[PDB]
């Protein structure tokens, strides 16, 4: 599973046996980053970002790696930041169009796909370099339902009921499964999802770090708004708590 | 040695050369502190000249009544990005009749200093920035870097030798909310001092101010306007 | 992208450009072409790489061309090429006959050819 | 059609004295036989020593504005100085003539100081000709503001009178004299009056009253 | 647009303590044939101001959408900031300008009503980039109708109470029903205060005829 | 009219082996006569010939255009060119102007190069093909010409025949049009030879 | 190994434009001082043969009445800068009717920086720094200023400043005779003297240019006679 | 032309008349004018015949990849959403009337109205066409909220009866097509099927 | 021009005059104007003849590569389609009147076209100057259903109507009959008009034109 000998400088260029490093590296790029999590609930989803904090003069609350990309949708990144950020934009212009041609708030699949597509635009050509970024899309409606999506630099787009992204993708995913969140509601959940942020964060190598949440669901009108102090402090506490046994 | 030379190529450790090739250019320039109380925000930069027969290299740039800047790395890519920012500036009066929200001003910043990350044959921007602006959100200070990504700040330095001022800055933030303009200025000043050498200390020829705030639009002090500033200060240990 | 261009033209060290006279290798290789110029008349005449014993033979010739009324040519090395290149002339003859009225200098042609191919020796890759 | 143009009234003046310079206008907006608004000074602050008043097109007078106000922040930024107002009136000449074949409906007259500190006009024409003068009016009731002005500033068609340079206070009752009269038999002109006066100290605002017929 | 087509007549507004009323009937005009009775001119531009139109509904709706979504565009920042009536107003100015300068106008007539910061705000907008503020607005035959009676009230007292301004705003529509042939018994009023925009359902207006029974005396 | 601007008259004849073609020789001005000798008809090619009438840049220009493809073609196929071909090519050249037409109407007259079998159609000024078996006419006296043909023109002429009635019809067509004439010339080609002669006409 | 032009090195820098700066070292040794009295700028023309016509090399030239510039390196890539900076002058003078400030006309030519690159750019679009250095002196509202320039688009005001072969020895040299209080006259001669010290040929009326700008007079170039003269009390 | 839509209650019903004029002269007395957007979504045209086709065609083409794309039955306001985009951005350069009417599974059944102008509103029933001048009072005053799907047959078919009866630009056949989850009912009323009125004698 | 079209049983009969007129002098006596699209599917044109030949001409050759490709019998929606896009694509500056006949592997189809793009499929058609005449033939002696014979008289009478009434017509009547497996491109399918035969012979014998100049030149 290594091979460099300019197979691997380009996205226009293929493997020997089949692969496009430069893509498979943007991957790797997305691993080296901090975990962010999100879990579906019957009646929303819920969004949780181990944001590390590189420095203590950075203010609360910047660099975020969640995102508003329509009212009814938010966006939760992992890897490269500032390519995240860009892909927001992509996401957001997307919606924009779509309610400026159709005439109502775009289906959660429908975006994906549209984005996902233009992300896999990139692994394509020596001219562009793959986004350096994995993202998590959740919303919610009556006529659509709780929907959370996932797109890799590949391109791939998939629906998910829990993901997670970042260093400890698989160590997080463990700790999602043991949840019921086809049962349980976006109230309960952000409490786990706190709880399982506290317990893949790895408080020896990685410093001190700042934890964001985000809601959408029927509690919240079908917005998609950050988790009230109240709340998040709630959770925080929940996870601290459960962060000794 | 083969992911070093284009942006668009990516390091088999997930990495791009190229971009914190291009970071490093930051550290290339001489030092500069920003900081921000409640009603006022606080440019200090460190003026480098190449003999005693040149004069000091301008470190402070005017972008709007309400924006300032303090640069770090190609003077050159600094006056570009610059010209940008006053250009949005302007659109947004121009359009709004409303000065532009600093916080929007540097999400534009990233959006714009992304695109050449990503493209064959392009470059990033070899720029570091410090922004100091006042909404009605406060006033702000802003750090952007030539990767695109921009940080919301209460301090911060940048460039060369500047982990001094920050390590001076991390000591104080809790005392930074409360001061008075005076003594923000002064904070500022021995931050930015702490990055020289017992042998050199600050003057009038090599230090430059920039401040903006709730009742002062954006002002830059440079020669003999600094004096009351700098007259003021401890005498500095060793 | 830039790994991959051959650089096609740009001088080489010496002050000399590589495939230019790599060209001139491939002529070198092609159907012997002379002409000579008399005082009633002038000629042409060229060795046959096509000779082989089941070509159909359904042109008046193979390696001459008539380019204009007053003018004809002969050709070495890549044929397609050539065929692209004798196209060009005729097109250029036709265009000088349709401004003045009256047939192109053969100087004229052969510098306007010429241009094109030194064109393709300064830039375009 | 269609006409991308409208005639919104009002009049302007400037008068320029040894230190000091004068900018008024009316306050009336009015669209065919109807008033838009009584509150609509056509007075322009661009810097301390230059204020500007522009008549016509409103929409216009509004863009034109907001150009003018881009670039001279432009300028700032570019020279680190403020712009001179000559320098003001050349780049709004240039502007102006930018729409050759498209024009700004507009009336424009530039009051100020030049770099001597001695007042200056700069009065314009729609396309971009301009030029300096000691006093000068615009818009709608121009015709009945400038021969008062050439007999009682320019002392023109006077036998032996005395060539006494105009104070500040004679030429604020002068414009406040052809405005009221103006007001009488100019239709788009009334309501209030908004004056200008620019000298070393900065630039006040005065405000007298018209008729609202 | 180059030739309207289905228009809405006159839109009303006045300025009171503490809040702005806008009115505007519920009529799309086809010519001289009153052709959809029950559409709204006003639109909620975010919580802070509101929109009154006159003009091709087409081109309104076009507005509606692109204000929607600049409005959304912002709200999706969550950054401290949000668009001020006054901004609002400085768009749409410029908006209509550039259409009009295009030789391509939005044939549009608006009237812009706020509140922020405690100030009342009420701006007009032409579809030749003509804007300017005013304590009272009315466009269309509004304008020679309703705005006499307006300035009359408010030359006589400046400051308005909210039930003083919209039983004005009630004459003033009764009025413009009376002789404005292109108008309909069936309007919308809208209101800026501090608690947000709010738009009232379909009114009516109380109608006086005796003066039909004085023909012969 | 544009067409009107120059005048002028061109005519094609069919014979039993042999065709003709004739035009008058008048270069004017509107009311003005400026040359006596000017050029309508034009070889394109062995026993192949094309007269344009109307406005004389363009019918210069069309010829010159249409020389320039004919001679590409006969360049880079190994042969003269069939009449149905020229026809067709100047259709296509004149049809390329559909929105701003060339302001002439051509007419073709020849034999086939492989057969002898003779030729004549005529165009709109937007390239609109008519084969006749009889004759073609193009001009500002096309009436007159219609007049003429229609009560002259017998099927199967032999060239001396053909030339009389070309002539006669040309001649008394172009007599009765104000801005038609100044000489006329016939061109009466076949398969050993081809005789141009210009006629005895009026000159007023 | 071949790589773009717009590469960053380890070090954080541009290769070509850090390619450009040693370009400059191969030029001709220039001086400019700056003087309350007016600005002064001297450079040896480095005559190659006598066969030369040495009125044909001018590495000082005007960019407008009150501005003139000196150029070390790459000639032929200045003269495109030269005739950008009168343009630039001209458009200014014509827009504002004033003359630019020294400050404004060295910024302008200093914002065709690193305008070039290979994708994504114009067909006609540079494709290389320009190998050049400059002194911009001239008299402005501020009175007389020098300002310098190099390829990597910083610019900036010096009281003297020496470009070229010879920058550090004439810097130095520039360095000890410099007092922010010289008459003009000592500035000619201390430029003279560092550029006779530093030239390997014999200096003379014919070997090198001077020229002036001062508050009262226009760009002045130096005839051979004033040269002579200057030269005189070496 | 004269066409015309009503909204029930598990869906809607669609009218037209079949004349298409050029000056005077009827090119065709029989066209059909309800056309078939989607499975379950159908427009009615008035105005230029070759604009109205252009469009419904392009429109038929977007919502069909649109439908796919999201591989659900497509919001009839989708449809009106497509047809009055096109309409107004072209509206110089268009002549078209049109009425978008179908069902859908998330609002039912749906009337929408994109008249000349490029305005779009949805109404309980629309009239557009030449014809739908003279039937506005009759329309106004027979309207009755609740009717049966078989009422607004019968009201569409006396309302297009009336309006061809009255107009010279409308005539020849009445074509109506009845939408709702089953399916599509189109008929055609011709001749003594077509509603008849009692026609003023002494 | 008076073209017509007609669906019976089997197929579809097409029909045209052959008169061409400029101004009101008729220019050409014989005129084809049904023209060949693909082997089962014609067209007749009436309005701009450039425009209708070009156009005809253009869309046949687009179906010929179209069925290159497909290797199937070209479908006359097809030839529809590309006509009414091009034509509305030009909003009418392209004159060409339309009559699109043909049979496909869904049957009998006709189309009438008008030059701004709008296309009705009706068992019957007519276009141009005289097409109200021969409408008025088929509204009168139509049924559904007939037989080809039938439906070929009925066609030509309509033509014939358009002939002797409308003075943008005149000539000869051409037909095409299009059946599930047979093809009749009757060219002269009736010669209704003939020319008077001349009463006197204006025949100039050789000499009667006088000449000023000659010149004979050789061939090969
Ligand atoms: C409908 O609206 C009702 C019946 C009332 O009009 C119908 C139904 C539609 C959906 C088919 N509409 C028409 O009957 C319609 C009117 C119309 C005229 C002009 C522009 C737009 C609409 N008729 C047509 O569209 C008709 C189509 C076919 C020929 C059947 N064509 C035309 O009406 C010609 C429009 C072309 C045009 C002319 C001038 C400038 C630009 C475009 N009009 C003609 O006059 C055609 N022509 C030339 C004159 O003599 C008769 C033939
Ligand atoms: C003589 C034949 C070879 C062709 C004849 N051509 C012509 O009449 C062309 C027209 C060129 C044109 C330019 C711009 C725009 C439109 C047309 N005219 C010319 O070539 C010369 N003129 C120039 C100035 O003087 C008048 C004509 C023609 O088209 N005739 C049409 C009638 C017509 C309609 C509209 C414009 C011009 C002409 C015709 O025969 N049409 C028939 C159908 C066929 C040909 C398919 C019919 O429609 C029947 C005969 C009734 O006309």
């Amino acid at each position: 599973s290594s091979i460099g000998t300019g197979y691997d400088l380009s996205a226009s260029t293929f493997s020997p046996d089949g692969r496009v490093f430069q893509v498979e590296y943007a991957m790797k790029a997305v691993e080296n980053s901090s975990t962010a999590i999100g879990i579906r609930c019957k009646d929303g989803v819920v969004f949780g970002v181990e944001k590390l904090v590189l420095s203590k003069l950075y203010e609360e609350g910047s660099n975020k790696r969640l995102f508003n990309v329509d009212r009814h949708v938010g966006m939760a990144v992992a890897g490269l930041l500032a390519d995240a950020r860009s892909l927001a934009d992509i996401a957001r212009e997307e919606a924009s169009n779509f309610r400026s041609n159709f005439g109502y708030n775009i289906p959660l699949k429908h975006l994906a796909d549209r984005v996902a597509m233009y992300v896999h635009a990139y692994t394509l050509y020596s001219a562009v370099r793959p986004f350096g970024c994995s993202f998590m899309l959740g919303s919610y409606s009556v006529n659509d339902g709780a929907q959370l999506y996932m797109i890799d630099p590949s391109g791939v787009s998939y629906g998910y009921w829990g993901c997670a992204i970042g260093k400890a993708r698989q160590a997080a995913k463990t700790e999602i499964e043991k949840l019921q969140m086809k049962e349980m509601t976006c109230r309960d959940i952000v409490k786990e999802v706190a709880k399982i942020i506290y317990i893949v964060h790895d408080e020896v190598k990685d410093k001190a770090f700042e934890l964001e949440l985000s809601w959408v669901g029927e509690l919240t009108n079908g917005r998609h708004e950050i988790v009230p102090k109240d709340i998040r402090e709630e959770a925080e506490k929940y996870a601290k708590e459960s962060l000794k046994e | 040695n083969q992911y070093d030379n284009d942006v668009t190529v990516w390091s088999p450790q997930g990495r791009i050369h190229q971009i914190e090739y291009a970071m490093e250019a930051v550290k290339q320039g001489s030092a500069t502190v920003g900081l921000k109380s409640k009603t006022h925000a606080v440019l200090v930069a460190l003026k480098r000249a190449q003999s005693e027969l040149a004069a000091h290299q301008k470190k402070i740039l005017h972008v709007d009544n309400h924006i300032g800047i303090s640069i770090a790395g190609l003077t050159a890519d600094a006056r570009l990005l610059c010209n940008f920012m006053r250009q949005e500036c302007l659109d947004s009066r121009f359009v709004f009749d409303r000065p532009l929200p600093v916080s929007r001003l540097v999400s534009l910043i990233g959006s714009k200093t992304q695109i050449p990350t990503q493209r064959y044959g392009r470059r990033p921007y070899g720029v570091g920035l410090l922004i100091a602006g006042y909404d009605d959100m406060g006033p702000h200070i802003f750090q952007t870097c030539p990767s695109a990504n921009y940080f919301d700040c209460r301090a911060m330095s940048i460039g060369a030798r500047s982990q001094s001022a920050r390590t001076y800055l991390e000591r104080h933030m809790s005392e930074f909310m409360e001061c008075n303009l005076n003594e923000l200025v002064k904070h500022g000043l021995r931050a930015l001092r702490e990055t020289l050498p017992a042998e050199q200390d600050l003057t009038t020829k090599n230090v430059s101010i920039g401040i903006v705030g709730k009742d002062l639009e954006f002002t830059i002090y440079d020669d003999d306007d600094v004096s009351p500033f700098l007259e003021g200060l401890e005498e500095r240990p060793q | 992208s830039r790994r991959y261009d051959s650089r096609t033209t740009i001088f080489s060290p010496e002050g000399r450009l590589y495939q230019v006279e790599y060209a001139m290798e491939a002529i070198g290789h092609a159907g012997t072409c002379l002409g000579i110029l008399a005082n009633d008349g002038v000629l042409l005449a060229a060795e046959r790489r096509n000779i082989h014993k089941l070509l159909d033979e359904v042109f008046f010739s193979e390696k001459i061309y008539k380019l204009n009324e007053d003018m004809a040519c002969s050709v070495a090395g890549i044929t397609s090429d050539a065929n692209v290149l004798t196209n060009e002339l005729r097109l250029i003859a036709q265009r000088y006959l349709l401004q003045y009225q009256e047939p192109i200098p053969c100087e004229q042609l052969v510098t306007a050819l010429c241009d094109i191919k030194q064109a393709y020796t300064q830039f375009g890759g | 059609r269609f006409s991308p143009y409208v005639f919104n009234g009002g009049t302007i003046l400037a008068i320029a004295g040894e230190d000091f310079a004068i900018v008024a206008s009316d306050t009336r907006l009015s669209e065919g036989f109807s008033i838009h608004t009584r509150d609509s000074p056509k007075c322009y602050k661009l810097t301390d020593k230059t204020v500007i008043g522009c008549s016509g097109f409103h929409g216009d007078c509004l863009t034109l504005t907001k150009i003018i106000e881009a670039r001279l922040k432009m300028y700032k930024h570019s020279n680190n100085k403020a712009m001179t107002t000559g320098a003001i009136a050349a780049m709004l000449s240039t502007i102006l003539y930018s729409r050759r074949f498209f024009p700004y409906y507009v009336y424009n007259i530039i009051g100020g100081l030049d770099e001597e500190g001695k007042g200056a006009v700069y009065s314009f024409d729609p396309v971009g000709s301009y030029q300096r003068d000691s006093f000068k009016a615009g818009g709608s009731a121009s015709a009945m503001l400038q021969p008062l002005l050439d007999n009682q500033v320019g002392f023109k068609n006077m036998q032996n009178v005395e060539h006494v340079p105009l104070s500040l206070d004679r030429a604020m009752r002068l414009v406040k004299d052809v405005f009221i009269s103006a007001a009488e038999r100019d239709v788009y002109t009334g309501d209030a009056l908004r004056i200008c006066i620019v000298t070393k100290e900065g630039i006040r605002e005065e405000t007298v009253s018209l008729r609202k017929d | 647009t180059q030739n309207p087509m289905v228009t809405g007549t006159s839109v009303l507004g006045v300025k009171f303590e503490g809040g702005v009323v806008i009115a505007a009937d519920m009529l799309g005009s086809y010519g001289s044939l009153a052709r959809f009775r029950n559409i709204s001119r006003i639109m909620r531009v975010n919580n802070s101001t509101m929109l009154g139109a006159s003009g091709d509904y087409a081109d309104f709706q076009y507005l509606k959408q692109v204000l929607g979504q600049m409005v959304i565009d912002e709200e999706l920042l969550g950054d401290g900031h949000s668009y001020s009536p006054r901004a609002i107003h400085s768009w749409l100015t410029r908006a209509m300008y550039s259409r009009r300068s295009k030789m391509n106008p939005l044939w549009n007539t608006m009237v812009i009503g706020g509140y922020a910061d405690g100030e009342s705000f009420l701006g007009y907008v032409d579809m030749l980039g003509v804007a300017y503020e005013a304590p009272s607005l009315a466009t269309g035959y509004g304008a020679y109708l309703a705005q006499p009676l307006l300035r009359e009230v408010l030359e006589k007292q400046p400051v308005l109470s909210q039930t003083e301004a919209r039983d004005l705003v009630e004459r003033c529509m009764r009025v413009l029903y009376y002789r404005d042939a292109r108008s309909y018994n069936r309007f919308q009023i809208a209101t800026v205060t501090e608690k947000g925009v709010e738009i009232e359902g379909p009114l009516s207006t109380e109608t006086n005829w005796d003066i039909a029974h004085m023909i012969s005396g | 009219s544009i067409m009107s601007y120059n005048g002028g008259a061109v005519m094609a004849m069919k014979g039993k082996n042999c065709v003709a073609i004739a035009a008058d020789r008048r270069f004017g001005i509107q009311a003005q006569m400026v040359t006596t000798d000017f050029q309508k008809i034009f070889p394109m090619g062995d026993r192949l010939y094309i007269g344009l009438a109307g406005l004389a840049t363009d019918v210069q220009t069309v010829a010159q255009r249409l020389k320039f493809r004919l001679n590409l073609y006969e360049l880079k196929e190994g042969r003269q060119i069939k009449p149905y071909t020229l026809m067709s090519m100047v259709a296509n050249l004149l049809y390329e102007k559909r929105f701003g037409p060339y302001y002439t109407e051509p007419v073709i007259a020849g034999l086939d190069p492989k057969t002898f079998k003779p030729f004549i159609c005529s165009l709109d000024l937007i390239g609109c093909p008519m084969v006749t078996d009889d004759f073609v006419v193009s001009g500002t006296c096309a009436e007159q010409m219609y007049g003429m043909c229609e009560s002259l023109w017998e099927p199967n002429m032999d060239p001396d025949h053909l030339f009389e009635t070309i002539s006669q019809a040309m001649l008394n067509a172009v007599d009765r049009d104000a801005v038609s004439g100044m000489g006329v010339i016939v061109h009466i080609i076949e398969k050993d030879k081809i005789t141009t002669r210009t006629l005895k006409a009026r000159m007023d | 190994y071949d790589r773009g032009v717009n590469t960053f090195s380890p070090e954080g820098r541009l290769f070509q434009v850090e390619y450009a700066i040693e370009a400059i070292k191969l030029g001709s040794t220039a001086i400019g001082i700056q003087t309350s009295e007016g600005v002064c700028l001297a450079v040896e023309k480095r005559i190659t043969s006598p066969l030369m016509e040495p009125s044909s090399i001018e590495k000082i030239v005007e960019i407008d009445a009150h501005i003139g510039c000196a150029m070390s390196g790459l000639i032929a890539d200045a003269k495109t800068l030269i005739d950008k900076a009168r343009v630039e002058t001209q458009n200014h003078w014509f827009t504002y009717n004033e003359t630019m400030t020294v400050e404004s006309v060295t910024q302008a030519v200093s914002n065709l920086a690193l305008q070039f690159g290979e994708e994504d750019a114009d067909p006609g679009a540079m494709s290389r720094p320009f190998g050049v250095a400059l002194l911009f002196g001239g008299v402005d509202e501020k009175g007389p200023q020098l300002f310098h320039m190099d390829p990597s688009g910083t610019f900036v005001q010096c009281d003297a400043r020496a470009i070229g072969s010879a920058s550090e020895g004439a810097q130095s040299s520039l360095q000890e005779v410099y007092h922010k209080s010289m008459t003009l006259k000592e500035a000619i001669k201390s430029s003279l003297i560092i550029l006779k010290q530093v030239m390997e040929e014999k200096l003379n009326a014919t070997n090198i240019e001077l020229a002036t700008v001062q508050p009262g007079q226009n760009f002045h170039m130096f005839t051979k006679e004033e040269l002579e003269e200057v030269i005189k009390d070496i | 032309t004269t066409i015309m839509a009503v909204q029930f209650d598990g869906g809607v019903v669609l009218g037209a008349d079949s004349r298409t004029t050029t000056g005077s002269y009827i090119a065709n007395r029989v066209t059909d004018k309800l056309t078939p957007i989607h499975d379950r979504i159908f427009c009615c045209r008035s105005g230029s015949a070759a604009d109205t086709q252009a469009v419904a065609d392009a429109v038929t083409y977007q919502l069909g990849f649109h439908s796919i794309e999201l591989n659900e039955p497509p919001l009839v306001h989708t449809a009106a959403s497509l047809f009055k985009e096109m309409c107004y951005r072209y509206r110089e350069d268009l002549m078209a009337g049109i009425i978008i009417a179908g069902w859908d599974p998330q609002e039912g059944g749906q009337v929408y109205s994109v008249p000349m102008g490029g305005m779009m509103v949805r109404q309980s029933f629309a009239i557009g066409g030449s014809g739908s001048s003279y039937i506005y009072g009759y329309v106004d005053a027979t309207y009755r909220e609740g009717m049966t799907k078989e009422e607004c047959l019968q009201f569409t078919a006396n309302a297009l009866a009336l309006a061809m009866e009255r107009d010279g630009s409308s005539g020849g056949v009445i074509r109506l097509a009845a939408i709702a989850e089953s399916g599509v009912e189109r008929q055609v009323l011709l001749g003594d099927q077509i509603p008849k009125f009692a026609v003023a004698t002494l | 021009t008076t073209i017509a079209g007609v669906v019976y049983k089997d197929g579809i009969v097409l029909g045209a005059d052959t008169r061409a007129t400029e101004g009101m002098v008729v220019a050409d006596k014989n005129c084809s104007k049904i023209h060949f699209i693909s082997p089962n599917i014609y067209c007749c044109g009436a309005g701009t003849a450039a425009d209708t030949d070009m156009t005809t001409q253009l869309i046949s050759s687009n179906l010929e590569l179209h069925s290159l490709s497909t290797g199937r019998l070209p479908r006359v929606v097809t030839a529809n389609r590309m006509l009414k896009q091009m034509l509305f694509r030009y909003q009418g500056y392209i004159g060409a009147a339309l009559v699109l006949g043909g049979v496909d592997v869904t049957g009998p189809h006709l189309y009438s076209i008008y030059p701004h793009g709008s296309t009705d499929k009706l068992p019957y058609v007519t276009m141009g100057s005289g097409s109200l005449a021969a409408m008025a033939v088929f509204e009168d002696k139509f049924r559904p259903d007939m037989e080809e014979e039938e439906a070929k008289n009925l066609v030509s009478e309509a033509i014939a109507a358009g002939i002797f009434n409308d003075l943008g017509s005149g000539s000869n009547i051409d037909l095409c009959v299009i059946s599930k497996n047979k093809l009749d491109f009757l060219r002269p399918y009736t010669v209704p008009n003939k020319k008077g035969t001349r009463l006197g012979r204006y025949r100039c014998e050789k000499g009667t034109t006088a000449v000023l100049t000659e010149k004979i030149t050789p061939l090969e």
